[PDB]
DNA sequence: GCATCCGTGAGTCGAGGAAGCACAATTTAACACTTTTGTCAAG
DNA sequence: CTTGACAAAAGTGTTAAATTGTGCTATACTGGGAGCCGTCACGGATGC
């Protein structure tokens, strides 16, 4: 069937060793000599397939006839070699193995589960401390030992073998104690050494034996190869031995009959023990463990009296019980999941739930995270103890490869290495426990082994990160694998590299259309080189295809009839050009390829500006779509003569630019003279005759009779454009001359280039009449006038006649610019004569502020902001002195065109270089006293050069770490809300939003209206929620709204006749996975209304992240918008009110406090004194209404007034930062990522459902669950609304897929695995991973479904 | 959370042994070997059965044959009369006495270990193959002899650890004989090159190593010893290129390889449509075009009830058929 | 630290061995590396070119030496003065560092001389850094040319005072990756460093 | 409530690629002899 | 449709070298070594 859902579970040791097709025991990967894969290795082909298809290690079988069958000989599967990237094996562990993830990964499940500490389970865990499992009766330092207890390595060891110390004598001296004698605490043994507890003493080693005998004080010397063989006081009878040895010629004796008195021990063992002498055999042995009442020897006459180690010791013939009991108590992950298994998660939901009534509200935080825990393992099936490993899975081998380069080198994964170290110290344990080996050294053994696995999940987590010997890099362990930037799903997933793509340098291509791109022949062979062999096997040029193949291999052997086939191969396709980085979604355009000699790509000049693209030596990517949808798709909606307009703002994107607005506005501007200016005549006759004496210009103003013309006015008069511009071809007149010209009927007073201009619209467009509708001639043709045109254009004509304008504005702006003139020369930076006049008056009152200060009427900090007024407004006027000599004297100068036009340059570029540099800052921030007086026309000295550096490198270092942040942003933005999509026309919601036209202005004190731009960026492209009647126009509810009929309802606002427009918003947008067509509004590209299945959460954060760039970073700028869109409580927040009253203020000299007063209530706070208050007394301030300067915290904003202000303060203060850079953003990008911000609610009151106080949801779901109750009339579940910043939203998200892949890899996958989470594969992160058709744009099953057939076929069927 | 304090501070809670505590505890372990040879006689059991058991009983429950056969096996040895319940006694003291004696030992073979570090093997890794070493020593040692102990465990001790580095210290294994020569070899050359003041010529180094090697085999040996690159090893100062990006696959065929393996199979099956039904078939049948596998004379000729004789000569007629085809369109030569 | 020698011209191999990085084993790391390990200190005057530095991510981390610059046997930059005794500049050049820079008033090398005399009356002169203006007896040193402010790729631009550091920073950066020519040859404006 | 610590995150393309030894057990290279095609005349 | 004759060609049985795996050294040795180092931000985590 067709894959719909992806589930993440735990894997229990049983499924484990099901996905394998063999255990790996030996860490061999291949034979060194014949280069082959070891038999039961890492490389087994009896495990993972076959190296070669459908052939045996052995050789036997050959071919495919014998599928599916194994061989005899050697145990390899015949089959298809593909299989070894899918087979997989395991590693039977000797001991269980705990998996990091569910121990590290804060907080740990394994901790919650258990109610251990995160110290406590690493202790246990590796072996530091043990934890108790069956007490068995035992007592610790007087107090009986637990279940659960952990016990250090001393503690366990006194419990389970009790207690002892030795006592080494020195030399020569006689113990005072004899051997077997009770002793107590601080009792002296030998004269100088005292005994630290009470018990048995007992002789080691003694060093004499006196042996009395009967007839006698013999004494014999004991050496340390000597041992004596019998007890003290024993009556040796004449021949029995006394002292044993290895030679028999120095062992002892005894002569006669006599006692045996053993002296000089080399030290004394005290041990707290029960000494039980016997006379039988024994009924136990050394080392069993015994119990009050159990038998010992003698057949019942002698029985234990107290729990311990039994020991017996047959020379001096008793039983001795080493009192300590048979404690369990186990470390390691053979503990843990031991406790694991005896959970019973039904009582312990239970007593959860029962505390979850405590009233601490710590206690109930605790209780909820422990039960949302149990709650994940009660609903998905999984157990607990599956979370340590009894069997470890090992990848597939071709996922790990050991592959021989060209050169005849290996090259290897790390896997390899980490996977060897886990079997060679699994194996060793197994040999140490066969063995017999010591505690200490398994209990080594097993610690290594935790660590090789941990290693080998994830290498580095916990403890030195293992690297291979002989260097200082890292072992890739598997969670470095598929995290990270450059893990699986940022590199292998997300993004690809794909085949029929190809790069090169771009150059510009002035006589391409707007659809076209210059394409290179070799780059245009080789991209469709399947499609041009497929032609040239049509053709006689090849036989067949591989024959094609081959012609083209050789450059020498290439036809001239393979570029007629290529010719024919790409008429009618388009290709995908791309510059990165990729910003917006117009950074990819497709074009139709023109084959060009060369190898260089040619671009369009009117596209640069959306790809952000100069010719200084950029490079792009040409992408080749196959497919008739791949095709369809690019032709159509990803052409470039079809997105003219921005997404962001619905304004021209591909618009005239920087020659194409310099050629245009030359020719469209009129000359001014000064030779007349002014003179009065009385006939016009006077008038001429004046301009033949030379008294009077062309085109001086003056007054004929009363009314002010100019003599072109007067002289040429000319019936039709065509006869202006003959007079212009002819040099009579010039295009920048004003005359009077007979156009459509009107005899209008306007240069020939303007009539031109007028004419060059008309013909673009072939109508004359809208042509004149749509252009505005009394003006010169500047950035934003030739913006209006194209957005008019595209509303009364389309598509096509906009690129067809836009082709034609093009052709003749880059004409007019090359013949008009415009240079740059060194004179053309025109010094002021203010200039000098004002750097006067600045020294006269700098040297005044000095002797002021001298005198002593102003300090240090008021004289340095004095000086610094100073220049800064002195640097203002020379800016004005700077255009005002320009627009009076040399309105034509090129710096001046190039700055009104909007070409180039901005006033503050045109001052450095004609008036003065300016103020510059020092690296502290500080600014320097002296300004650089000099511009660059003049020339800097080497100090202000110097002093400029600190500036410009301030600014290069900001503008590389403001990148990183802006991208980092951006994918943010686009994680939080890639799964929003218009699913549907309508969905039915009544609520809205009151977009206000009056914005409450402090510094006045009253309400004032907006500015066009920011009522244009709230109203344009919305649907009116509300019947709105303005100025006797009656807009009705559910129309979207045009520029027009924004700008008549701020035509409306200044007649006072309307405060704020209801309108359908994504904020209020009802539709489940994203909003409705009625919500959104226009398709911004196309100024008409969204059309279904477009993603529009994509577009907006593109749109919000893509002049990221452009704001100032240096709780301003970038930082600002971060931090909003995070909804981080801010350093310097505001303070605002939490009730509404009356404020009453009780500044003092001691402290500053604000009260607000109501009928009954009294709310105090304590202002800091350097509060800057915007509030004063006998004001009512409202609830959330802020009482100091600085930035409100969301969060206490949304308690105070709730989930419609926090919304209206986040995406206002947002905008805010984007406007006063001057970028035009739509509100609905913004509302659309506030949507998902205000997407959770944390439940406050249960109800009558299963949700837990404080557990955190989705408000769709809880909605949905709180009608469903009432349904069957229930008590609803009570919620309060929550705010989170993009990244926790984003990580929260119900898809573990797109959680996974964003950040937090670890966290993500390993609550997804413990709660069984189905992923429904709804936004489109998750398609794209699993490479299936995203619901969105053609994929979404609005439009997916519908069928295309003409009537005959129709008729056939019916 | 430093493993080798962890392990230094565990070996360091057992005290060290002095002369007469080691005779003692050496004089114990033989004994209790002897005492389990002859339980074993008496009993008619396998030592090794019996040593497992007084073994299972001293490590006590603590430790993870099913223990109801060691329990039953401890009832029969208990059982015994006094005589034979004495052996019994000393097997259990001698197996306590190897535990106290190996575990007193573990300074001594950190002290070992730590002199070979760096060859390919972790500092732990060393420590417990060396403690490996030191259990064999402790089964071997012979008190008689009166030398010490650390005498004749540091000799199981090295080798023990020399043995796992010639094991485990290399992703491709090679044995212990192949070691052994690397490592001579790299000393040849190491000596050479310190006393020419040059690196030595493979010539050199084979003249050094003595009859049987000339310049061949040492490029051989050489060439033997390279150690495998790893894949994910960066190049450049920024982390973001590795050498299985340069690697290319050569395993699975090519979009283009698949596709004119698909075309000539599509102009062969069109060639031997001209073939009669029968000679197409012999064809595709000796060919392996069938069954995957090339069949014989009289397989095929057992599939059609015919001899081998005739096959040969009708698939000849059949292959000079196409043969005359092919030379009369040429649409077959390309894909050879 | 051990890097493929650049050499696509001459000068792209002389700018490579005058090159000082932050970066390599035991310097800073480039994502670690703060806005004040890569601005402009006042002591960079004559011993670290304020210009040229690689725009992107290693803006300020990569630095040339200046021209007249020279590392002394402790390993601190000096850079060379004229020392100013009673209003007339000697021939005396002092090497100093940026230590001992701070405790003199040390003029500019454009301060008009009437033969060795400062012919100015107001000096433009730098005291611990900070541009001033002082008399010709409290001038203690001189600087020896402008060029010593600069490294030898962006001595190499003629009227650089009329340029942006902006572009003069791409200005001696491009000179590197001028490719020899057959037919090569040399500029009309120099500025006497060729 | 509060320092303190631990963990996680920080733009895109491109271009750069240090024992030896003895002995046993196991595998492998060479032959030598059959058994089986492959290829001829004979029809 | 064969029928015998031959001639390589793949299969089988010994057979020895060549390679590979494992055990063993007896004066006395008894707790490692490189880490050393210029961000800053958040959320969270017991702890107190
Ligand atoms: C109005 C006139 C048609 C006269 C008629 O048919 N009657 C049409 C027919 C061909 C058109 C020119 C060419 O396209 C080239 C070029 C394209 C640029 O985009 C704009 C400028 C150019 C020069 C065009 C101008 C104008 O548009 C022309 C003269
Ligand atoms: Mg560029
Ligand atoms: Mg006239
Ligand atoms: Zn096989
Ligand atoms: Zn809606």
């Amino acid at each position: 069937k067709e894959v719909r859902k992806v589930r993440i579970a735990l894997a229990s040791p049983e499924k484990i060793r099901s996905w394998s097709y063999g255990e790996v025991e030996k860490p061999e990967t291949i034979n060194y000599r014949t280069l082959k894969p070891e038999r039961d290795g890492l490389f087994d082909e009896r495990i993972f397939g076959p190296i070669k298809d459908y052939e045996c290690a052995c050789g036997k079988y050959k071919r495919q006839r014998f599928e599916g069958k194994v061989c005899e000989r050697c145990g390899v599967e015949v089959t298809k070699s593909i299989v070894r990237r899918y087979r997989m094996g395991h590693i039977e562990l000797a001991t269980p193995a705990a998996h990091i993830w569910f121990v590290k990964d804060v907080p740990s499940k394994i901790g919650t589960l258990l109610d251990l500490s995160a110290t406590e389970l690493e202790q246990v865990l590796y072996f530091s401390k043990y934890i108790v499992l069956d007490p068995k009766g035992a007592i610790l330092n007087g107090v009986p030992v637990e279940k659960r207890q952990l016990l250090t390595d001393e503690e366990y060891r006194e419990l389970r073998y009790g207690k002892q110390e030795t006592y080494p004598l020195p030399p020569g001296v006689d113990a005072l104690v004899k051997d077997g004698e009770e002793v107590v605490k601080g009792q002296e043994l030998a004269p100088g050494v005292v005994s630290r507890l009470d018990g048995v003493a007992l002789y080691r080693f003694p060093r004499r034996v006196r042996v009395e005998y009967v007839k006698e004080p013999k004494d014999y010397r004991v050496q340390p190869h000597m041992n004596v063989v019998v007890p003290e006081g024993a009556r040796v009878e004449a021949g029995d031995k006394i002292v044993a040895a290895i030679d028999p010629e120095e062992e002892v004796i005894a002569e006669a009959e006599g006692v045996v008195h053993l002296h000089e021990p080399a030290s004394i063992l005290v041990v707290k023990a029960r000494v039980y002498p016997f006379e039988d055999d024994v009924e136990v042995s050394t080392g069993d463990r015994v119990a009050p009442g159990d038998v010992l020897a003698d057949g019942g006459k002698v029985k234990s009296d107290v729990y311990g180690r039994v020991e017996v010791d047959l020379v001096r013939n008793v039983v001795r019980v080493v009192e300590s009991y048979d404690i369990d108590a186990r470390m390691g992950a053979e503990a843990i999941q031991q406790l694991l298994k005896e959970l019973d998660l039904e009582a312990l939901e239970k007593e959860l739930l029962e505390e979850m009534k405590h009233p601490s509200r710590a206690r109930r935080a605790k209780a909820r995270k422990r039960l949302e825990v149990v709650r994940a393992f009660l609903d998905s099936g999984n157990r607990p103890e599956w979370m340590i490993l009894e069997a470890v899975p090992v990848l597939p081998p071709d996922l790990r490869p050991m592959v021989q380069v060209d050169g005849g080198r290996f090259a290897t994964s790390d896997l390899n290495d980490l996977y060897r170290r886990l079997i060679n110290r699994n194996n060793r344990l197994k040999k140490l426990l066969a063995q017999g080996a010591p505690e200490i050294i398994i209990r080594n053994e097993k610690r290594m082994l935790q660590e090789a696995v941990d290693a080998l999940l994830d290498n580095g987590r916990r403890g030195a990160p293992v690297t291979n010997p002989g260097s200082d890099r890292p072992l890739r362990s598997l969670t470095d694998i598929l995290s990270g930037k450059q893990g699986r799903f940022r590199q292998n997933l997300l993004g690809k590299r794909v085949d029929y793509s190809g790069r090169s340098v771009i150059v510009v291509g002035p006589q391409l259309k707007l659809h076209q791109c210059g394409l290179p022949k070799r780059m245009a062979l080789e991209l469709f080189k399947p499609f041009l062999l497929k032609k040239m096997e049509e053709k006689g040029i090849a036989p067949n295809v591989k024959a094609a193949r081959r012609m083209l291999e050789r450059q020498r052997d290439i036809k001239d009839e393979v570029w007629d086939a290529l010719e024919e191969v790409i008429h009618g396709k388009v290709v995908l050009l791309n510059r990165a980085p990729t910003l917006h979604r117009l950074g990819i355009q497709a074009f139709q390829p023109v084959l060009v000699e060369g190898q260089s790509i040619q671009l369009h000049p009117l596209v640069c500006e959306a790809f952000n693209a100069d010719f200084d030596g950029d490079q792009m990517a040409v992408h080749v779509p196959l497919s008739s949808f791949a095709q369809a798709e690019a032709r159509i909606q990803m052409l470039s003569a079809h997105n003219l307009l921005s997404p962001a703002s619905g304004e021209p994107l591909a618009k005239p630019s920087r020659d194409i607005i310099l050629g245009l506005y030359y020719i469209t501007q009129v000359r001014k003279e000064k030779k007349g200016a002014g003179l009065e005549f009385a006939t016009p006759e006077e008038a001429l005759a004046a301009h033949e004496r030379g008294e009077v210009a062309l085109n001086a103003p003056i007054k004929v009779a009363g009314r002010e013309t100019s003599v072109g006015r007067l002289k040429y008069v000319f019936a039709n454009p065509d006869e202006a511009l003959l007079a212009v071809a002819h040099g009579i007149v010039d295009l920048q001359d004003v005359v009077t010209v007979r156009y459509m009927g009107k005899r209008l007073e306007t240069s020939p280039g303007r009539i031109l201009f007028a004419r060059i619209v008309a013909e673009a467009v072939e109508d004359e009449k809208v042509a004149w509708e749509l252009i505005q001639l009394d003006v010169p043709q500047e950035k934003n006038s030739l913006k209006d045109l194209v957005y008019q254009a595209f509303l009364r004509l389309g598509m096509e006649k906009t690129a067809r304008l836009l082709d034609a504005l093009k052709y003749y702006g880059f004409t007019f610019s090359t013949t008009s003139g415009i240079t740059i020369g060194i004179d053309d930076a025109v010094i002021p004569e203010e200039k000098k006049q004002y750097l006067e008056e600045a020294d006269r009152k700098l040297l005044q502020i000095e002797q002021a200060y001298e005198m002593g009427f102003l300090t240090d900090r008021e004289r340095y902001d004095q000086i610094l007024q100073l220049w800064t407004e002195t640097t203002e006027k020379v800016t004005q002195a700077v255009f005002k000599n320009f627009e009076e004297n040399y309105p034509f100068n090129p710096l001046y065109v190039m700055a009104q036009s909007g070409a180039r340059g901005n006033p503050q570029q045109i001052r450095q270089l004609c008036g003065l540099r300016g103020l510059m800052q020092k690296p502290s921030g500080e600014t320097f006293e002296v300004p650089v007086r000099s511009s660059f026309r003049e020339g800097l000295t080497v100090l202000e050069y110097f002093i400029s550096s600190h500036g410009a490198r301030k600014g290069g270092a900001d503008t590389a770490l403001r990148t990183a942040d802006s991208g980092y942003l951006t994918r943010k933005l686009v994680d939080v809300t890639h799964e929003i999509v218009v699913r549907e026309a309508d969905c039915g919601t009544t609520n809205y939003i009151s977009v206000p036209l009056f914005q409450p202005d402090e510094v006045t004190r009253s309400l004032r209206l907006r500015k066009r731009a920011d009522i244009e960026a709230g109203l344009y492209g919305r649907v009116l929620a509300r019947e709105v009647e303005v100025l006797g126009v009656r807009l009705e509810e559910g129309r979207y709204l045009s520029m027009d009929d924004v700008h008549l309802l701020i035509k409306a606002a200044e007649a006072g006749e309307i405060q704020e427009v209801p309108v359908r918003s994504p904020l209020t947008c009802q539709t489940r996975y994203g909003v409705c067509q009625k919500c959104y509004g226009y398709d911004l590209s196309m100024a008409r209304p969204v059309s279904i299945g477009e993603a529009v959460g994509i577009v907006a954060a593109q749109s919000i992240g893509e002049p990221g760039t452009q704001l100032t970073m240096r709780t301003q700028g970038l930082p600002r918008v971060i931090e909003l869109f995070e909804a981080r409580r801010p350093k310097a927040k505001a303070v605002i009110s939490e009730i509404d009253g009356v404020v009453r203020i009780e500044e003092t000299e001691e402290k500053l406090s604000v009260f607000v007063e109501s009928e009954g209530f009294s709310k105090e706070y304590k202002l800091p004194k350097e509060a800057r208050l915007l509030v004063k007394d006998g004001d009512y301030v409202e609830a959330g209404q802020p009482l100091t300067r600085g930035a409100i915290d969301p969060h206490q904003l949304l308690e105070a007034k709730g989930p419609e202000a926090v919304e209206r303060y986040l995406v206002e203060e947002i905008q805010k930062v984007y406007r006063a850079q001057g970028v035009k953003l739509h509100d609905k990008h913004i509302e659309i990522v506030v949507r998902q911000m205000m997407k959770y609610v944390e439940v406050t009151d249960p109800g009558d459902s299963r949700l837990l106080e404080g557990q955190v949801l989705e408000k769709w779901d809880v909605e949905a669950l709180n009608e469903r109750l009432i349904a069957e009339g229930k008590t609803p579940v009570a919620w309060k609304p929550l705010l989170m910043g993009v990244t926790k939203s984003a990580l929260s998200t119900k898809s573990w897929l797109s959680a996974a892949s964003f950040q937090n890899t670890t966290h993500v996958l390993t609550e997804a695995a413990i709660a069984g989470k189905k992923d429904e594969l709804i936004g489109l992160k998750e398609n794209v991973i699993l490479g299936r058709l995203i619901p969105a744009g053609t994929g979404s099953d609005f439009v997916r479904f519908t069928q295309v057939v003409d009537q005959k076929t129709l008729k056939a069927i019916e | 959370s430093d493993p080798v304090r962890q392990y230094l501070h565990e070996i360091g809670q057992v005290p060290l042994l002095t002369l007469e505590e080691e005779v003692e505890l050496a004089r114990k372990v033989e004994e209790g070997m002897e005492a389990i040879k002859k339980l074993s006689e008496i009993t008619g059991l396998d030592p090794d059965l019996i040593r497992e058991v007084v073994r299972a009983k001293i490590l006590g429950s603590a430790r993870v044959l099913d223990p109801k056969t060691v329990e039953e096996i401890d009832q029969k040895l208990k059982s015994l009369p006094k005589e034979h319940k004495r052996y019994l006694h000393i097997a259990r003291e001698g197996e306590a006495a190897r535990q106290h004696l190996i575990e007193a030992n573990l300074r001594l073979v950190v002290s070992i270990a730590k002199k070979y570090t760096g060859r390919g093997l972790s500092f732990l890794d060393l420590i417990q193959e060396g403690n490996q070493g030191l259990i064999r020593a402790v089964e071997k040692f012979e008190y008689k002899r009166r030398f010490k102990f650390s005498t004749y465990a540091t000799w199981w001790i090295r080798q023990a650890i020399n043995r796992a580095i010639a094991d485990q210290a290399r992703t491709i294994r090679i044995p212990v004989h192949m070691v052994e020569t690397i490592n001579k070899l790299s000393r040849t050359a190491r000596q050479l090159q310190q006393e020419l003041g040059r690196e030595p010529t493979y010539e050199e180094i084979a003249e050094a190593m003595g009859p049987g090697w000339d310049a061949k085999r040492v490029e051989e040996t050489l060439k033997i010893a390279q150690e495998p690159v790893s894949l994910e090893t960066p190049i450049g100062d920024e982390k973001d290129s590795f050498y299985g990006d340069f690697i290319p696959d050569e395993h699975l065929p090519s979009p283009v390889d698949a596709a004119t393996q698909s075309l000539l199979s599509e102009e062969l099956e069109k060639a031997l449509s001209k073939l009669s039904e029968r000679e197409a078939m012999v064809l595709k049948l000796r060919k392996g075009l069938i069954d995957g596998r090339e069949h014989t004379l009289e397989e095929v000729g057992a599939f059609f009830g015919v001899t081998r004789e005739r096959i040969r000569q009708i698939e000849n007629k059949a292959l000079r058929k196409l043969k005359y085809h092919e030379s009369r369109t040429r649409k077959l030569r390309d894909f050879l | 630290l051990s890097q493929f020698k650049d050499e696509t011209n001459p000068l792209s191999s002389l700018r490579h061995k005058r090159r000082i990085s932050a970066l390599g084993p035991g310097g800073l790391t480039r994502e670690r590396a703060g806005f004040d390990v890569r601005d402009v200190h006042r002591t960079h005057y004559g011993r670290i070119c304020p210009v040229e530095t690689p725009e992107g991510a290693n803006i300020g981390l990569i630095t040339s030496l200046a021209a007249y610059a020279r590392v002394d046997e402790l390993g601190f930059i000096r850079t060379p003065y004229r020392r100013v005794v009673g209003g007339v500049v000697t021939d005396e050049v002092v090497y100093m560092t940026a230590t001992e820079e701070d405790r003199y008033t040390i003029a500019q090398a454009n301060t008009p001389l009437e033969g060795n005399r400062i012919a100015a009356e107001r000096v433009v002169a730098r005291r611990k850094g900070e541009p001033v203006i002082v008399s010709p007896e409290e001038v203690e040193f001189m600087d020896v040319s402008p060029k010593q402010v600069f490294s030898v790729n962006t001595n190499l631009i003629p009227f650089l005072e009329h340029d942006d550091a902006n572009r003069a920073l791409m200005g001696s950066n491009m000179q590197t990756q001028a490719v020899p020519l057959i037919r090569a040859q040399a500029p009309v404006v120099m500025t006497g460093l060729e």
